[PDB]
């Protein structure tokens, strides 16, 4: 036996990343799931190196980003790598998704692989803001105070979590000390989230374009697609090195620079771009706790996606109708996040609502009639 | 709203926009002095510190001189005796006013906004910062009514602003002997200001054109070797001769 | 998901009454000529989701020249895509080729299925 | 046994050890052009440990020098270490010039361990496990480091204990009641 | 472990005896043979199949937001101020 | 062994880009201006 | 006169930006006038010239942006 | 196929804790494994619960502990857990080291077990330590001193290595931002080595008391050693409560209730008890490199 | 308060003394009565 295979670490090494027998047809959608992982790997970098010079207290969070900024060797790389990382990531993350859709990886054989994802994806963004809230700039402090009071909407338990979860009667220091400790813990725990995933991944292997069984042609992880591996990460890098060098705080938002005070309100709070799409439906549903209630089944019906998926095919790559729903729905989902942004004006309001409607009615209507009607297609016409 | 946003700033065609291009030092020298003989009356400059000028507007000694001539609260002797010390190349800028209500009050209620984040801190940056400060026009849109004690400029949310036109013409003797001029004064302290707020800017860029050089390398020869690995796969063929 | 069973019951309704063939059945043909499965050398059968109980056994019980055509082109459809290129007309799966060959078998599966199902229930 | 496919147009018209031997060179240049652009980032990361600006500025703090009683002991704060500026009479510079070559871990004398005697300046920590000696308690006359009872000598010299070398002397210069780090 | 993916030896593949294949080391291979005309005539093939399907849904959601944007921005100007107070 | 082509493609790479750099910038560096302003 | 000064004053006589001109003074005078009646303190809502202010300045500086720093 | 070994997860929950085939023969000393991990987790657990209110800042951390002590709700009971639960985990190790050289579980078979298990004791003190510096009080900072000054002796490297951990020119507000951030991540780099320890551990089992092959007569762990495990996990948390509630301190030193100041020297410089045996040797040999 | 003294005693105690107030923003330094919040003061403001 190899080395690579008796011992049990480059065993498991090997397992993963050397012979894990990948389908032969994948194209380069494949290779996001290995540059989320580096994108976790460089967050989590970057993010001890600001640990190391960051405070949580309130009064020093904001001083202290700035001496990184200002004062620290390198403080300002690693700073705006964690920032633009953070987009980055979500970025990468959205593919991710959206590959996952298009070539329905979603399927029976990988349900609870899919369930796992939406997990992940649901902890990263309660990573994401929990991160945005340490700087403590102005969007900081108010994005914080708008989530907390939403989590207020609870009946029975509403009324004294909120005060449980700030530590005290409004965001103060302990609410970012507890967001400081919570934000550096979740992302190890979502790295072992992300270690299930990836079990829940080499159990069954993983899909292919074309929708069909890839043991007919299997090839080794090593060295093909590592080094497709390796051509997207230095893609992804050199994008990123675009955003961190030459446009880092275009992706931000400027009020964040701002010293966050509760007494002044800024003109129009909202969250990075990447949570844009979830916030426009906090917007639009009226009630607080149907909001929040929308806002998380937005995430969660993908969990119900691949039971709605009545299709007798994976993946849409031979589906016109299943093709055309998938890119309207991307479409209405960009629609949405881009409303996200926006303040609360009348033509704004309405489509958000609308936006909103049809972005649950793709899970619940479309793809369980697109699926049936397209099998129904298929089996018709090749009948003759 | 369009006045309630803002009228959006114009895209200068700045010295130091671009990918490779970094700040012009001597416009950051000038807007330097210019922000010390005028806007130091108003807005303070807390977290650029003496030690940040050196190597980028003003030498070792300049400096050294400068920070010699303020006096700073020196750590009093621990008998409580309080006193004052001559200012170190360490010390950060002191601000008019030791605290909020000093400014208010001497600027009938509004706070000058600490320009040390300005830049980084308003959409346009150092765009909406010269526009605001020739946005000012000599009469104001007919119709509009301003309070008492503010100023119409269209570059300001809202129209309205506390702050009046400061940068009149010829109002400072430039050490260089370049015109003093309102818009010259105010692209110079743009580009103090943005320099102030990304004081690694110089580095930032130099950084990313060695990244993208590295990596764009990086980048060829990964496509070139997946290429490579792939011909044996690419060029695969098969034939199917069952009886 | 949906049973095999279900979509041909539902081919069948609609194929019975002209009213609905002589409508459906154009767009279905051009449905799946634009499909674009048939230029990869692909029948709708190699398509189906094999990863399913019911599936692995109706290929189990394929006969061995069936088995054989249907691992070509599926090696083949794989090759295309890894290459990037397609069959040309010429090479293509023609219409009348898309024999429905996996379907019997499907079906006897899941009738057997079915009727365990319906035995144990009682 | 049978007919194999073409390959004419795909073959390379290079030589059999020449290709990969090209192969080699890019594998290889892609490989360092890695390794440089990893030694990039580590370097610009650990770089974030050393000193940030503000505790260099901070240091070469210059004291606040003066009058003081002859033979007393001041105490500063120069970047961090106690700094044990005593102005020693006349009677422990006598003491110091009687030499010694033996008997001391590193023979020394005020002509190197003090510009002036009326301004002594000596780094209070000690050698082996660097600690705060006391000014007063030192066998030799000098400082002692409570922590291993060593002894230090009114010159800075190590007379006794586990001290591994002489009470450093700072960099600090002098200058007309001043002190110039 | 009924997986539907085993390791190497056995992979779940059904028997497939009568197929051949055939590769040449890529010591002896072109790495560009196609990569001139791929890129060019082959993108053009993909994007040209694939256009339709992001073009429709496109023109529509677009259609839509450039719809809603011009709504507002006309609400926001002088001449739709009454209407935005009927509206509202 | 692999330290030494990864140092030698850095200290390359960094004065030709330091070089092209401070030729294209030279005006607006402040080593350039401080005579002007002295 | 510094630069910026006369370039806004030469591009406001541009056919670009002529109509954006004409229309900004007739609005003042417009709104001058409904401002003299003794009603204009009363009236809830009192015609303003920021659209059309806010237009002209577009106009003149999407022409000037590109301009002006090659002057300084 | 039961369901704990059908599913990937319950797979492996199975294979570690339920079916996996311990001998029969193992004593009480084989559940000192188990307890470590308690320890760890229960650490991680009061470790996070600190974070949430102890601020890094060198002028902050002591009276950021303080506040801990007497104004956060439990915040006395988390941060004692914390302080005598690092002291707990050494018993533990320790015990659990004496058993893995008393019944020759370092033999051939488990060598590699052996060596991440050293690791892991190692990268444990190098955790320990840390902490220790996090409170900053006198003895707090003076241990910082003393190793960061031994960690000068290295000739090439030494004179300007230590300026690079410090992140200045003494322990200072660098120093102290920098272990907690180290020491709030080692620890979970730590738990990756545990999961490396325990698969080096089941690639070829655990070893017995008799020095022979278990394969004779193996038992699941569960019931059997799952309960002997909790006898054990119920003994040392009733030790842990008695040291916890009724004489925190006595594992302690009082001095690190004393604010540290780097200008007045404490008469004792010396760590915590179960860092002593190493610190001994330390003292002991003249040079500092050879120390 | 509930361990040594009742709380109107500690309230007491605590208006006795005069603690650093917030000086209005303006710089106006001024004295405010103690609260149950304050911490006892020390003899000496500082060390020497
Ligand atoms: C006297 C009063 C001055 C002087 C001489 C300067 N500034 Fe200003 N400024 C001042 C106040 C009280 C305010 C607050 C206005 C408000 O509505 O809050 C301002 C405003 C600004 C801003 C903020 C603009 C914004 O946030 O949208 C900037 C930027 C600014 N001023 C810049 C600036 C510059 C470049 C000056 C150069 C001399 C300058 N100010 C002087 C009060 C005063
Ligand atoms: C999936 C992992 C993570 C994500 C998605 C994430 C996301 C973010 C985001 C969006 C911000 C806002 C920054 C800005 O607005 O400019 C932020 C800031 C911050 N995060 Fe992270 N984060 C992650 C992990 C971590 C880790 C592992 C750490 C520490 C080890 C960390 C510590 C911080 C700190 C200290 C800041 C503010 C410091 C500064 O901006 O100067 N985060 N994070
Ligand atoms: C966040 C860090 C993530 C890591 C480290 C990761 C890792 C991976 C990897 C390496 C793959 C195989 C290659 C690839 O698909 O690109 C994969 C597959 C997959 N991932 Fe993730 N992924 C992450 C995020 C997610 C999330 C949040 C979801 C939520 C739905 C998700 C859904 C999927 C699916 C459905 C597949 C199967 C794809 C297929 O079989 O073709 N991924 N994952
Ligand atoms: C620090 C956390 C640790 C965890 C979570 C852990 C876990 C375990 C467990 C559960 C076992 C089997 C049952 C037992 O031995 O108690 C084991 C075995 C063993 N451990 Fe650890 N252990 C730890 C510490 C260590 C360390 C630091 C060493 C260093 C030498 C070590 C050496 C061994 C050896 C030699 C064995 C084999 C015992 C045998 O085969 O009888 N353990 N480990
Ligand atoms: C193997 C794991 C760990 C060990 C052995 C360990 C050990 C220690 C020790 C010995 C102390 C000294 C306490 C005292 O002197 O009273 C300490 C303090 C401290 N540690 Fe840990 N630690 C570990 C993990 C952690 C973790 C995971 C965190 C945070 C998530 C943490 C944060 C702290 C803090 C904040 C303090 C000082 C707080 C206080 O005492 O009030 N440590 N640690
Ligand atoms: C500034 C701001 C305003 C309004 C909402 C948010 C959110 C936000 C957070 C969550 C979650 F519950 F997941 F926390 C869900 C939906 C949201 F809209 N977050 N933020 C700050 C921010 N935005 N993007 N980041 C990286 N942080 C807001
Ligand atoms: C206070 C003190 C004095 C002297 C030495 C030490 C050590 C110490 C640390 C290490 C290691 F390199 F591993 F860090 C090795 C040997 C040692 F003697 N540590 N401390 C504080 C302390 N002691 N015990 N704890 C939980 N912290 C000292
Ligand atoms: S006191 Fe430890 S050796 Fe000087």
């Amino acid at each position: 036996m190899p080395t690579r295979k008796s011992n049990t670490y480059l065993s498991l090494v090997n397992s993963y990343l050397i012979d894990s027998p990948q389908p032969s047809s994948i194209n380069y959608w494949w290779n996001l799931g290995s540059l989320l992982g580096l994108c976790l790997v460089i967050q989590i970098a970057s993010g001890v190196f600001l640990a190391m010079h960051y405070s949580s207290n309130i009064e020093l969070a904001f001083d202290s980003v700035e001496h990184i900024m200002r004062d620290v060797n390198a403080g300002w790389l690693i700073r705006y790598i964690h920032a633009n990382g953070a987009s980055f990531f979500f970025i990468c993350m959205y593919l991710h998704i959206g590959k996952a859709l298009y070539y329905g990886s979603y399927k029976q054989p990988r349900v609870m692989l899919w369930v796992i994802g939406v997990v992940i994806f649901i902890l990263t963004m309660a990573i994401a803001f929990m991160g945005y809230c340490l700087v403590y700039g102005q969007m900081s402090h108010w994005g914080a105070t708008v989530i907390t009071n939403l989590l207020s909407a609870i009946p029975f338990i509403g009324n004294d979590i909120v005060p449980f979860i700030w530590g005290g009667f409004s965001v103060s220091n302990p609410t970012i000390q507890r967001f400081f400790a919570l934000h550096f813990l979740l992302p190890f725990i979502l790295a072992a989230l992300v270690c299930m995933h990836l079990m829940a991944l080499h159990v069954h292997g993983s899909s292919n374009p074309v929708g069909i069984t890839g043991n007919i042609d299997r090839l080794p992880m090593h060295p093909y697609f590592i080094f497709k591996d390796l051509i997207t990460v230095f893609v992804f890098l050199l994008i990123f090195s675009l955003f961190v060098f030459y446009s880092p705080n275009t992706l931000g938002h400027p009020d964040n620079y701002i010293p966050g005070n509760p007494m002044v309100t800024p003109p129009s709070i909202v969250p990075e771009w990447y949570l844009l799409p979830f916030y426009a439906i906090l917007r639009s549903i009226p009630d607080k706790l149907g909001g929040v209630i929308a806002m998380f089944g937005a995430i969660l019906i993908l969990l119900s996606l691949p039971y709605t998926d009545r299709s007798i095919i994976r993946g849409n790559s031979f589906k016109v109708l299943s093709k055309l729903a998938f890119y309207l729905f991307v479409f209405n989902f960009i629609l949405l996040g881009n409303l996200g942004q926006l303040h609360v004006e009348v033509p704004y309001i309405q489509l958000g609502q609308f936006a909103t409607a049809y972005y649950f009615a793709h899970y619940i209507i479309v793809v369980p009639v697109i699926s049936t009607l397209e099998n129904i297609l298929y089996y018709i016409g090749t009948q003759t | 709203t369009a006045a309630e946003h803002g009228l959006h700033p114009p895209a200068y065609n700045w010295p130091h926009n671009g990918m490779f291009e970094t700040f012009d030092h001597a416009s950051i020298r000038r807007g330097f002095q210019v922000y010390r003989e005028v806007c130091a009356a108003c807005h303070s400059l807390d977290r650029i510190a003496w030690r940040n000028l050196v190597g980028v507007s003003h030498t070792t000694s300049e400096a050294k001189a400068m920070a010699e001539e303020l006096e700073y609260d020196d750590e009093p002797d621990d008998e409580g005796k309080p006193r004052k010390r001559p200012g170190k190349l360490a010390d950060y800028i002191p601000g008019p006013y030791e605290n909020e209500q000093a400014a208010r009050a001497a600027n009938q209620g509004a706070y000058p906004p600490d320009l040390s984040l300005i830049v980084k801190a308003r959409h346009g940056g150092s765009d909406y910062i010269f526009s605001l400060l020739t946005g000012y026009p000599d009469e104001p849109p007919a119709g509009v009514v301003l309070p008492e004690g503010s100023n119409y400029n269209p570059y300001f949310p809202g129209g309205a602003i506390a702050m009046g036109r400061v940068l009149f013409d010829d109002l400072v003797e430039y050490e260089d002997g370049t015109p003093a001029t309102t818009s010259q004064m105010a692209k110079d302290v743009s580009t103090f200001l943005n320099w102030a707020s990304e004081p690694e800017h110089d580095d930032r860029k130099k950084w990313g054109l060695k990244a993208l050089v590295v990596l764009s390398s990086l980048y060829l020869l990964s496509i070139w070797v997946k290429r490579f690995k792939w011909t044996p796969i690419k060029n695969r063929k098969f034939r199917f001769d069952p009886p | 998901v949906q049973s095999m069973t279900s979509v041909v019951k539902a081919a069948n309704f609609i194929l019975a009454r002209p009213t609905l063939s002589k409508i459906i059945t154009p767009l279905a043909q051009k449905f799946t000529a634009y499909a674009g499965y048939r230029e990869m050398g692909l029948k709708f059968n190699d398509l189906l989701l094999e990863e399913t109980p019911i599936m692995q056994t109706a290929i189990k019980r394929l006969p061995s020249e069936l088995n054989y055509s249907r691992n070509f082109r599926i090696l083949t459809a794989h090759q295309l895509a890894l290459s990037h290129q397609l069959l040309p007309a010429e090479k293509a799966v023609k219409p009348e080729e898309d024999d429905n060959y996996l379907i019997p078998y499907i079906l006897e599966a899941e009738k057997e299925a079915f009727e365990k199902a319906e035995l144990d229930n009682i | 046994n049978y007919q194999q496919p073409d390959y004419s147009s795909y073959l390379n018209n290079k030589s059999g050890q020449g290709s990969r031997n090209f192969t080699y060179f890019m594998v290889g240049s892609m490989g360092l052009l890695s390794a440089a652009g990893a030694k990039s980032t580590v370097e610009a990361f650990l770089s974030s440990f050393a000193a940030s600006a503000d505790v260099l500025a901070m240091a070469k703090v210059e004291v606040k020098l003066g009058a003081i009683p002859e033979g007393k002991n001041v105490i500063i704060k120069w970047q961090g270490k106690p700094v044990f500026i005593r102005h020693r009479t006349a009677d422990e510079i006598e003491e110091a010039n009687q030499v010694d070559i033996k008997t001391l871990r590193d023979p020394q004398n005020d002509a190197d361990r003090v510009k002036k005697p009326e301004w002594l300046i000596m780094l209070g920590i000690c050698t082996h496990l660097g600690c705060v000696p006391i000014g007063e308690a030192g066998d030799f006359g000098g400082w002692f480091c409570p922590c291993h009872g060593s002894h230090y000598d009114i010159s800075g010299r190590i007379r006794k204990g586990p001290a591994p070398l002489n009470l450093e002397i700072p960099e600090y210069d002098f200058t007309d009641d001043e002190t110039l780090l | 472990p009924h997986t539907y993916m085993g390791w190497w030896g056995s992979l779940g593949s059904p028997k497939q005896k009568y197929i051949t294949q055939y590769t040449i080391s890529p010591y002896a291979a072109k790495p560009l043979k196609g990569a001139a005309y791929n890129a060019v005539f082959n993108t053009f093939r993909r994007t040209k199949n694939q256009f339709l399907y992001v073009a429709i849904p496109f023109v529509v959601v677009w259609s839509i937001w450039t719809r809603a944007r011009d709504y507002n921005e006309y609400l926001y100007t002088k001449e739709g101020r009454e209407e935005l107070e009927r509206v509202n | 062994t692999i330290f030494g082509g990864a140092f030698a493609f850095q200290g390359f790479f960094d004065v030709a880009v330091n070089k092209w750099w401070e030729e294209h910038n030279k005006a607006k560096l402040w080593k350039n201006v401080k005579g002007k302003f002295l | 006169a510094d630069p910026l000064d006369t370039l806004r004053e030469e591009c406001t006589k541009t056919a670009a930006c002529k109509p954006f001109d004409h229309h900004f003074h007739e609005c003042i005078e417009r709104v001058t006038k409904e401002q003299e009646e003794p009603d204009y303190e009363h009236k809830h809502y009192k015609e303003d010239c920021i659209e059309e202010f806010f237009h002209l300045q577009h106009c003149v500086n999407d022409c000037v942006a590109p301009r002006l720093f090659n002057r300084l």
